RNA sequence: GGUGACCACGGGUGACGGGGAAUCAGGGUUCGAUUCCGGAGAGGGAGCCUGAGAAACGGCUACCACAUCCAAGGAAGGCAGCA
RNA sequence: UAGCGUAUAUUAAAGUUGCUGCAGUUAAAAAGCUCGUAGUUGGAUCUUGGGAGCGGGCGUCCCCGCCCUCUCGGCGGGGCCCGAAGCAUUUACUUUGAAAAAAUUAGAGUGUUCAAAGCAGGCCCGAGCCGCCUGGAUACCGCAGCUAGGAAUAAUGGAAUAGGA
RNA sequence: AGGUUCGAAGACGAUCAGAUACCGUCGUAGUUCCGACCAUAAACGAUGCCGACUGGCGAUGCGGCGGCGUUAUUCCCAUGACCCGCCGGGCAGCUUCCGGGAAACCAAAGUCUUUGGGUUCCGGGGGGAGUAUGGUUGCAAAGCUGAAACUUAAAGGAAUUGACGG
RNA sequence: AGAAGACGGUCGAACUUGACUAUCUAGAGGAAGUAAAAGUCGUAACAAGGUUUCCGUAGGUGAACCUGCGGAAGGAUCAUUA
């Protein structure tokens, strides 16, 4: 429901939010200032992550990760796991003798930040390579496409 | 050849070239419409209604008449059936042979029959779930299939 | 017939290894229960002692003794019986000799009329079985 | 059950062309059909052809001239660079003086002396001889 | 939670990897301990000092296995470097 | 022939492992039969002829140029101009360009006395000649990754409770 | 539950050198029904399934369409029985230098060095051996999965000529 | 400024014990397969092989095998008449 609610205050870690509130501001309403950056490669900074409330210190927007390297896609499968999701890649690997392929796969647990809400299995999602975020986790959601959906019942 | 037989049988209908609705159909579109509407209210398939006005009214086909199909008509009148009637007609045939089977046990035929009904319910669920027509948790339960039809 | 799809090379090249299994010579050379069953050891020769000189029958619808040896080898010390190869060789060796023995020329397999025998001798000790038979060299005396 | 409409023409291509016979009906029609057709026709192989239009796949009727041997095709399109045209030229035609290969390249569907010609590889369609 | 019939996990290898080598229509099948590059080890395991850099062995400490000299109290070892 | 025999591992022979490319009535070999999930494969259909000058001869052949978009053009508002941004799906495919150690292999040059090699060498001296010329190329380097053209083939996507342009 | 008839086992009579057989007489389990197991057969067309193309002919079974006449009720139109054809799907047959095949043969076992429509299962000289062992299913009998050591130069197929045939 | 030493922690060799696992090996006795056969007993199969053969299953018997119930022709019949 809030934000606080591990052991330690969660606070992103350049904004100074005690800034000498005094009468002449208003009580209220006040919004404490929000950090977010502009990651480069032409990707778009989703507006939750601008007027959100979260705190992620492992999201590219406002989180102190950056993104270099490689730029890969995949389609989720598992979003159990909380603050990760499994995304798997199909590829198909060229085999020289009988001049054929071969379908294989790859899992690799992405970090997916809570300025993407609406996601479903089936989705597409662009990651982007960063430092290491824990054992297995190298790569970041940067944009989630929906897939023959946007249509319920 | 057939899906669950060993027939190659080679009998279907044979549409004509022409397309264009003949000069003696006294109809215009929305007056078959409204036959249309008329039968499904009085409680019948798309294939029936297709059936009656084929052979007692002159319309050959209604695409050629209004410009589209049965159940599209029906879906934009708002009452086209929750259903798809095939599936509904496998569920109904599924549903005969069960309740025979259980008062005649000793009925293999009818037992292996009713493998390839449900077999066919299965595939047929499969593709309306990918094409939205059902819903994704939509499941041919035996034991709630009856009080869906007849 | 056999798949011919574009993407089928899992299905060939599993279907062909499983199915490599299924010849003779490359069972015996990738099981490992050959070379574990042969005296050899995968080696060409091997050295060994004379234990007693044996005739062995020829098979039908040949005649003859045949001359052998018993040999005991050094290294695994398995028990072989090798041919004595020429028309009077078989006097050159006495017992307690130490021999070296060869294959015989089928690859683990029985050569001829002579029933069993895969190996022959060569250079009873350490002078030549040849050399010997032709005069070129005398027993070390 | 029927996977490729080009096998199924080509097959009844030769077989009719082996009996003796003068007209193919061809039945059913596709592009891919038509320009391998083209190629075929435009090198002197098989004469005037007409696609027959019902508002289904249509047919064929193909005019036969004898000069026909061979017009089987390649069941897996493999794709095909310029350096390996060779060995499907060796393993596929009867000499270096006759005989083509029919590949479908992003400049169009043409055989294989035009895809050399034009600098350009592809997937191979099939051949003709 | 994560992984798995697109073969995980486990076992074997007479497995160090690669550049390469033999064979020789096109395909392919075998080989690569071996002078270049990368790795690993210094009888077996373990732990350290010094230093920019070592978990070093032509450094040290300990145990295990071998093993040398002794006046029997002790002391000294490590060729998968060249011979 | 200064060499030749023998044993064993391995390659060709072996289209007797078969991708190219084998077989399965009777030689060895189709499951007793049907359903079925992964896997593999999957009908037809959406731009083509007349088009713009060079154009294999408008010579009824055609090097070939096709007769993507717009906000600052930077050679708040003049023609001489072109760049900042993006692609009206995304891929596979194909062609190109960068990068893939050297050695080895292929291959250019060079009379090691020939050759296997090597990377060297070659030209005038009537002698000051207080030395001149030239090399030490190039190709190939699977798949994966990066890049720029093509867009046939194959996959995929957009308006149906209109939540459309 | 039921057990008429047949009839593994068993008994006897014959035959025979022997006769635990063939032949004869009797006869248990079984054969029959209900309920539950077992999953094997020369379970065979010794021929995977789906799709396309490539000769002729006469029949046959089902359905449909169209025609001189005969026959039934009934006097007519139907509807049945027959007769002459056409179309579709079947079980087959004859014939053919389609083509194939080692041939026998096969209109599929053809459209294959002029080799690529899609896909599943499966063979790799003969034996050892469908054995040993492990696993797994079954009440059992057994089923499924499944080696190696060792041994061997042929074992086979289809045709030809002889010889032999109670 | 500080050496020996000591409580605790941490890496942790090694030893003892137990388990599991892989390979190799002894064994009274039992039951096989190959051979070398040139022994004894019969003659199951190949001809209608003297009871046509073979498959599955079950029982029995010195041995090959025999018999029962279904099946096949790979049979000794592509055929038997209104
Ligand atoms: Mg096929
Ligand atoms: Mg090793
Ligand atoms: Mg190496
Ligand atoms: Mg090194
Ligand atoms: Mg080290
Ligand atoms: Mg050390
Ligand atoms: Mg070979
Ligand atoms: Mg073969
Ligand atoms: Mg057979
Ligand atoms: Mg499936
Ligand atoms: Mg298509
Ligand atoms: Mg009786
Ligand atoms: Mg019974
Ligand atoms: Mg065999
Ligand atoms: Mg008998
Ligand atoms: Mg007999
Ligand atoms: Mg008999």
């Amino acid at each position: 429901a809030d934000i606080q609610t591990e052991r330690a205050y969660q606070k992103q870690p350049t904004i100074f939010q005690n800034k000498k509130r005094v009468l002449l501001g208003e009580t209220g309403k006040e919004k404490l200032p929000r950090y977010y950056k502009n990651i480069g490669l032409g990707f778009k900074t989703p507006k939750e992550a601008i007027e959100g409330t979260y705190i992620d210190k492992k999201c590219p927007f406002t989180g102190n990760v950056s993104i270099r390297g490689r730029i890969l896609s995949g389609v989720v499968t598992k979003m159990k796991m909380q603050r990760t999701i499994v995304i798997r890649r199909d590829y198909l690997h060229y085999i020289r003798k009988y001049n054929r392929f071969e379908k294989r796969h790859k899992n690799m647990s992405v970090h997916l930040s809570p300025c993407f809400r609406d996601v479903q299995i089936g989705d597409i999602v662009t990651v982007g390579e960063c430092r290491p975020l824990s054992k297995t986790v190298r790569f970041n959601v940067l944009k989630v496409t929906k897939a023959a959906g946007t249509k319920k019942q | 050849g057939r899906m669950h037989a060993p027939g190659k049988g080679l009998s279907q209908s044979a549409l004509p070239y022409r397309r264009s609705v003949p000069t003696w159909l006294k109809l215009t579109s929305d007056d078959v419409k409204e036959q249309i509407y008329k039968l499904a209210k009085k409680g019948l398939t798309p294939s029936q209604i297709g059936v009656i006005l084929r052979d007692s009214h002159g319309v050959a086909q209604v695409r050629f008449v209004t410009g589209n199909k049965i159940l599209r008509i029906l879906k934009s009148k708002g009452l086209a059936p929750d259903l798809p009637e095939d599936l509904y007609h496998l569920i109904k045939k599924a549903v005969a042979v069960r309740k025979h089977l259980e008062r005649n046990r000793k009925d293999k035929d009818a037992k292996f029959r009713l493998i390839l009904i449900e077999s066919r319910i299965h595939r047929l669920a499969r593709y309306y779930k990918t094409k939205r027509v059902l819903p994704p948790n939509w499941k041919y339960e035996s034991s709630t299939a009856s009080a869906l039809v007849a | 017939g056999k798949c011919r799809g574009l993407r089928t090379a899992r299905k060939l090249r599993s279907h062909r290894r499983d199915q490599k299994w299924h010849d003779k010579q490359y069972k015996k050379a990738h099981l490992g229960t050959a070379l574990k069953a042969n005296p050899f050891g995968g080696a060409s020769h091997a050295k060994g002692i004379v234990l007693e000189k044996v005739g062995v029958e020829a098979k039908q619808p040949n005649s003859a003794i045949r001359k052998c040896v018993r040999v005991q080898l050094i290294k695994n010390g398995k028990k072989i019986t090798a041919f004595v190869p020429n028309d009077g060789c078989l006097n050159f060796i006495e017992e307690n000799d130490e021999v070296l023995v060869a294959g015989f020329g089928r690859k683990g397999h029985a050569v001829g009329d002579i029933p069993g025998v895969r190996f022959k001798v060569v250079k009873v000790a350490n002078v030549s079985l040849l050399a010997l038979y032709k005069g070129k060299k005398e027993r070390p005396r | 059950v029927r996977m490729n409409v080009l096998a199924d023409a080509l097959k009844s291509i030769n077989n009719a062309e082996k009996r003796g016979k003068r007209q193919v009906l061809i039945r059913p029609c596709s592009k891919v059909i038509v320009r391998f057709l083209t190629v075929m026709m435009k090198h002197g192989y098989i004469g005037e052809f007409e696609i027959i239009d019902d508002h289904r796949a249509g047919k064929i009727v193909v005019n036969l001239t004898g000069r026909l041997n061979k017009c089987g095709v390649i069941s897996p399109r493999f794709d095909v660079q310029l350096k390996d045209l060779e060995k499907w030229q060796n393993n596929l035609l009867p000499s270096r003086q006759f005989g083509f290969i029919v590949l479908t390249t992003s400049a169009g569907i043409m055989d294989h002396e035009e895809a050399r010609r034009k600098h350009t590889g592809g997937k191979i369609l099939g051949f003709f001889f």
